[PDB]
C-alpha cells in the first residue's frame, strides 16, 4: 500500500523562456503580445478619419483646385496623409512654419470654413484674373480656392487697406500669401508698382513682407513662387492688411471648431470600411492583450507597443515528456 | 529546478491528475487513483493570477510615440526626435522581455516549491510509519484502506 | 520535554507589496518615499530666492517702471516667476531670443547693473521726452528705466555713432531696442527721417534693424511696438551703435557677476520666511528619504523624484495573526 | 512562502520572542521560555541592511528634470521636451516600484530560508533522539533539563 | 545561502575535487578520495552558460550616443540633447549593474540548490542504512567497499 | 566507512557583488566590461580617418589657404576635428547653417571637388585681386581657394548673371558668400554701386542677400565680414546667380560622392598609425567583451557603453577560506 505526491502533466505544447533555459514546455501559459492587425484604415469609435489620399495638408487648407473633395469636411477622428502626396502646392513655393501648423492640427478635430474677405469686395483691383496653368481645374487655369491672386485694374494698383475682426468665439486660422515674380518686367506687368510690400498686423503680429526677385528653375512649368503665411486670430482681435502689390489675399479662413486629440499618420493605405478602438498606420487593433508589436504610432485605447516578437508568461508548471 | 521536486526526485508529472496542479496517487487492495490537493492548488492559482496582473499593470505606464514633422533644414532635431523615441521603445522592450524572463523562472520554481512543501508535509505525518521510497512515494508498513488514505490527505493521520 | 524553532511576531500593522501578493503585514518595514513638504518658498542654504512676484524676467531686466522693487537685487539662490506676470512689456512688443536669455539666466546668481551710456550724454537728441502712457509710474507717463527712448531735437535727428568698450573683467549683458511706429506721419513726428536703421556691431555681432510699419491692434492702449535685442559683450570687446532713428539706446547694462547654478521656477506662491536644503515650486523638502513625489523640478540636495504614491521595503518578516 | 517554514509548517510567529528574529522555545520540568538565536538573527540583520543600502545607492543616479522655455512657434520642440522629461520619470518610477516589489518578495523568502535552515540544523543534531512533531517542535525521548536544552541551542548536543 | 548547503551545513569546499563543481568524498579500509558528480555539474554548466549569453544578448540593444552640434543661440536644444543622451546612458548603466547584481545572487543560490539536491538524493538512498552525521557526511552501519561506494554514486545502492 | 557530499574550492581570488553582500569570493567569474583602450586614433577597417588637425570643417570646405593639406582628400572612415581649430574662417564672419551642414557630413564618406565657374571666366570683373591679409599664404595676402572675391574692373561692376546646371548624377554641395563692408566709402571702393544684392535660385531656393554695413571690432585685423551660404543642388537642377556687388562667387563645388556612415569626433589627438574595428575619441577598442566604459561616442563594431567601473558575473560558486 502506497501513497505518492505528484503534479499535473498534460498534452500542452506551449513553451516559455527563462534566463537559464529556452523553450521550456509548460502545462499552461499566457500570451500577452498582440501580433495581428486587420490591415485597413478604419473609423475610430464610429468617427471617420479625414483621408486626404493624394492631397497634402497644404493642398487641403489652401484649397488646391484638385483638392475639391475636401472643400468642406466633417469632423475627423484622425488625419491620414501619404508620404509624397501629388496634390501639394500646385503653384510652386513654400509654406512658412508648415510643420508648426501640422503640429497644431494634431490637436484639432473640426475646422469650419468661413468667408472673411469676399471676391466681390474688390473694387479697385481685378480679382477674377489671378489664375495659373500650374493649378488647373477641369482643363482650365485655376488657383487656390481660399485665397485671391489680386491684379492691377486699368494699369493701377492702389494701396490695399483691409481689416477683419474675429467676431466669432472660436480661434481663427487665417492664411495669406505673397507672390515672388521672375523679373522687373513681370512686377510691372502684374502689379504696376516697382517696389512693393505686404504689412500684416494683429495684437501680436508685426509683419512686413517684400517680394524676392530671382531667376530659378521651373517647377510645374512656372518659375514664379508663392510663399504662404498663417496666424491664429484670437477672439475679439483684428487683422490689418496693407499692400501695394504681390498680395495673395484671404478669401476664406478656418474657424477652430474644436479640440482635441488627433494625429496625421503617414500611410499609403486607403479607407477600409471598418470600425476600431485602436488604429495604426498599418491597420487596426482588436485585442485584450496588454502589449502589441504592430506599429509605435497608435490612436485610441491601445496596448503598449514593444519591439518583441514574442511575450509568453508561464502560468502552469514544467510539462513532462 | 531549485527545489528538487518537479523533474527532480519526482521524475515526471501525471497525465491522470486533471482537477488540480498538485495532489496524491494512492494504491491499495481497494484500488488506486488520483486526488488533487485543493488547498495548495488554490494558493498557487491566486499567486500566479496576482503575478500576471502585477506584471500587466506595472507596464500600463509606458512611452507613447508621437508624430512630429521637421523641414529640410531641421535635420539635427529630427534625428534627436528619432533617437529619443527609439531609445524609449528599446528601454521598454528590454524591461518587458526581462520581466517575462525572470518571472517565468520564478513561476516554475514556485510550482516546484509547492510540490516540495506538500511532499515534506506528508513526510512529517507519516514519520516512521512508512518507508520513504525516494521517488515521491511512501510505502506503508501497515495495510492502509481508503479512509486511512483519506486520513493522510486531510492531515489527520496517526 | 520539548524544544521548538520559531520566529518573531509583533503588533506591527505595516504592509508591503510583492509580485504575488499585496498588503502583506510585516514585523518591520522602511518607508523610502517622502510624501510631505511645508508648502512655502524658502531660502536655499541661507541664500534668498529672487521672487519677482508680478514682474517678469523681461520687466525686470528692461527696468519696467512698476518693477522698481528690483532696480538692484542681491545675489539669489534661484528665481521665482508667476505663470502670467502682469508687469511685463508694459509698452507692447517682443523680446528677441527671450527664452535663450532665460536659459542663460538659469546659470547666473548675480547681476550687477552699471551705466554704459548716460542720459546726460545726449547732445543732439532729446532724451527726456521718450516716455509713454503704456508704462506709467506714480500716475505719470514713464518708460523702461534701463534704456532711452531717443527723440529728435529742434526737428533734426542726426546720425548717432556710439561706442562702448567692456573694460570690466566680467561678461556684460547689453540690452537695446527698436521702435516700430504706426504710420509714415509718426515716423516724421518722432524721428524726422523717413527711412531709418540701427546697426549694431561687436566682434561677433553684425546687425542692422529696420523699422516695420504696420497697422495693428492696441495692446495697453498703444499700437506702436518695441522690439528688444540683447548680446553678451565679451571682456575687451566693444559694441558700436549707428542709427538715424527709432533707436532705444542702452543706459544701463548688467555685469555678469557670477555663475552658476540656479532655476527660474514657475510658482504662484509668495515668500515663506523659511530656510531649506531642497526647494520645489510647491514647497520645501526636509527629509532623509532617498525618494520623494512632490514635484519633478527641484534645486539643492534633493531626494530622487518618482511618480509613486507609496514605496515601502520589507525589512522584517511576515507578521502572523 | 518558498521554503515552507514561515506560516507553513510553523503555523505562526511568537509575540513572546522579543530579542531576535529567530530562535527557540523550550519546555520542561524546570519551566519554559524563549531564546533568540543570535547568529542567524545577526546574519539576517546584515543581509537586509546591505540590501536597503544597495537599493538606495543604485537609485542615486536618476534623471533630473530641468526647466526649459519655448515661444509660441516652438511647439514641436516644447512637446519633445515634455515627452522626454516625462518619459524618463516613467522609466525611473517603474524601475523603483519593480525593484521594491521584487526585493520585498526576496526578503520575505530570505527570512523563510533562515527559519528552515535553523530548523534543519536542530533536526540534524537531534537525530533519532527526539520525535519530530511536524510543527517546528521536537519532543525528547529522554528528560531534558535546562543545560541539556542549552546544549541544543549552541550546537553541542549528543 | 538560501538552500543551507554551501557554507551552511557543509562548512567549506574541497580544494581536492578538481574535475567538477559537486561530488563525493569516500573513506573506507581501501582508502579515500574525490569523485565529481558529472550529471549535476554538467546541468550547472549549461545553466550558467545559457544565463551569461541571455544576459549579454538582452543588452545588445542599447542606446547609442550620436554627435550633434549647436550654435551659440541654440543653448536650450543643446542642453536637451545632453540630458537625453546622458539620461539613456544612466538608464542602461542601472539596468546593467542591477542585472549583474541580481543574477549573481541567483547563480550563487543555484549552486547551493544543486548541492542540496545532490545531498538529499544520497540521503534518500541510504535511508536508515547510515548515520546522518549532519555535516554532509554519512557513516555506514555496514562496511562499504569501493564497489559499494561506487553503488551510492550511480544511484544503485540498496 | 563514510561518504560525503561536497563542492569545489580553489585558490581563486575573484570577487563578485550581490544585493545582500559585496566582495563574495567565487571559484570562477567572468568580467564583461572592457576597461582598456590603446589611446590612439586608428584606421577603421583599413579605411583612414580624415584628420583635420588644426583646420575646421569650414576652413576645409571653403578652402582656407592654410588648409592646403586637404585640397583633395581620399574617402574617409570618420572625421576628426579639434575643439578649437586655429585655421577657421581666416577672414572673419559667419557660416550660415553650419551645424546642419556638419550634420549632413556625418552621413558622407567621400567628396569629389569639381570646378563649376572658372576664374578665367570673369570678363567684366576683376577676379585676381579679391584677396586679404587675414588669409595669408606663404607670406602673401591670399583667400579661400574655392570661392572668388570679385571686384570692379575699370570703375564698373556690371550685373552678374551666372548659371550652373548639375549634369552630374551625384548631389552637389555649392558654397558661396557675401561681403559685408565697413562703411559707404568701402562699398564704392570695391564694388562701385552703392546699394547691392545677390539673388540665388534653384528649384527650391529663393534667396536675396543684402550687404549689412556696420562698425565692428577687428577680428584677424579686419572689420569687414564674410557670410557663407550653401545648398545641395539636386541632379538636373540649375543654380542661378544674379548680383551687382559683394558677391563671393563659387569656383569649386563638392560632388557628393557617397554615403554613408561617418562621424566628426572631437579630439586633441593626432594619427596613431594603427588599425581597429571600433574607434573612440580617446583611443581604439579591441575586445570581445559585451560592454565597455571608454567613451559614449564610438564608430564600428563596438561593445555597449556603460558608466560602470566594474561588471563581473559569478559563474562558479562561493569560494571557501
Ligand atoms: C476513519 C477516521 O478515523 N476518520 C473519520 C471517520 O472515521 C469518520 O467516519 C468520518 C466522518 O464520520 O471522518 C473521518
Ligand atoms: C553540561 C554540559 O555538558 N555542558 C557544559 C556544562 O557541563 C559546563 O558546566 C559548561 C561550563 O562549565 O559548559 C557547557
Ligand atoms: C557490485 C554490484 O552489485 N554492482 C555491479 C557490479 O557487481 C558489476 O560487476 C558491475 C559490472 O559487472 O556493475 C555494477
Amino acid at each position: 500500500d502506497q501513497i505518492c505526491i505528484g503534479y499535473h502533466a498534460n498534452n500542452s505544447t506551449e513553451q516559455v523562456d527563462t534566463i537559464m533555459e529556452k523553450n521550456v514546455t509548460v502545462t499552461h501559459a499566457q500570451d500577452i503580445l498582440e501580433k495581428k492587425h486587420n490591415g485597413k484604415l478604419c473609423d475610430l469609435d464610429g468617427v471617420k478619419p479625414l483621408i486626404l489620399r493624394d492631397c497634402s495638408v497644404a493642398g487641403w487648407l489652401l484649397g488646391n483646385p484638385m483638392c475639391d473633395e475636401f472643400i468642406n469636411v466633417p469632423e475627423w477622428s484622425y488625419i491620414v496623409e501619404k508620404a509624397n502626396p501629388v496634390n501639394d502646392l500646385c503653384y510652386p513655393g513654400d509654406f512658412n512654419d508648415y510643420e508648426e501648423l501640422k503640429h497644431l492640427l494634431s490637436r484639432i478635430n473640426h475646422f469650419e470654413k468661413i468667408q472673411i474677405i469676399p471676391k466681390s469686395s474688390w473694387s479697385s483691383h481685378e480679382a477674377s484674373l489671378g489664375v495659373s496653368s500650374a493649378c488647373p481645374y477641369q482643363g482650365k487655369s485655376s488657383f487656390f480656392r481660399n485665397v485671391v491672386w489680386l491684379i492691377k485694374k486699368n494699369s493701377t494698383y492702389p494701396t490695399i487697406k483691409r481689416s477683419y475682426n474675429n467676431t466669432n468665439q472660436e480661434d481663427l486660422l487665417v492664411l495669406w500669401g505673397i507672390h515672388h515674380p521672375n523679373d522687373a518686367a513681370e512686377q510691372t506687368k502684374l502689379y504696376q508698382n516697382p517696389t512693393t510690400y505686404i504689412s500684416v498686423g494683429t495684437s501680436t503680429l508685426n509683419q512686413r513682407l517684400v517680394p524676392r526677385i530671382a531667376t530659378r528653375s521651373k517647377v510645374n512649368g512656372q518659375s514664379g513662387r508663392m510663399e504662404f503665411f498663417w496666424t491664429i486670430l484670437k477672439p475679439n482681435d483684428a487683422i490689418n492688411f496693407e499692400s501695394n502689390g504681390n498680395f495673395i489675399a484671404p478669401e476664406y479662413a478656418y474657424k477652430i471648431v474644436k479640440k482635441g486629440d488627433s494625429t496625421i499618420m503617414k500611410s499609403e493605405l486607403e479607407y477600409g470600411n471598418c470600425n476600431t478602438k485602436c488604429q495604426t498606420p498599418m491597420g487596426a487593433i482588436n485585442s485584450s492583450m496588454p502589449f502589441h508589436n504592430i506599429h509605435p504610432l497608435t490612436i485610441g485605447e491601445c496596448p503598449k507597443y514593444v519591439k518583441s516578437n514574442r511575450l509568453v508568461l508561464a502560468t502552469g508548471l514544467r510539462n513532462s515528456p | 529546478g531549485l527545489f528538487g521536486a518537479i523533474a527532480g526526485f519526482i521524475e515526471g508529472g501525471w497525465q491522470g491528475m486533471v482537477d488540480g496542479w498538485y495532489g496524491y496517487h494512492h494504491s491499495n487492495e481497494q484500488g488506486s487513483g488520483y486526488a488533487a490537493d485543493k488547498e495548495s492548488t488554490q494558493k498557487a492559482i491566486d499567486g500566479v493570477t496576482n503575478k500576471v496582473n502585477s506584471i500587466i499593470d506595472k507596464m500600463n505606464t509606458q512611452f507613447e510615440a508621437v508624430g512630429r514633422e521637421f523641414n529640410n533644414l531641421e535635420r539635427r532635431i529630427e534625428n534627436l526626435n528619432k533617437k529619443m523615441e527609439d531609445g524609449f521603445l528599446d528601454v521598454w522592450t528590454y524591461n518587458a522581455e526581462l520581466l517575462v524572463l525572470m518571472e517565468n523562472e520564478r513561476t516554475l520554481d514556485f510550482h516546484d516549491s509547492n510540490v516540495k512543501n506538500l511532499y515534506d508535509k506528508v513526510r512529517l505525518q507519516l514519520r516512521d510509519n512508512a518507508k520513504e521510497l525516494g521517488n515521491g512515494c511512501f510505502e506503508f508498513y501497515h495495510k492502509c484502506d481508503n479512509e486511512c488514505m483519506e486520513s493522510v490527505r486531510n492531515g489527520t493521520y496517526d
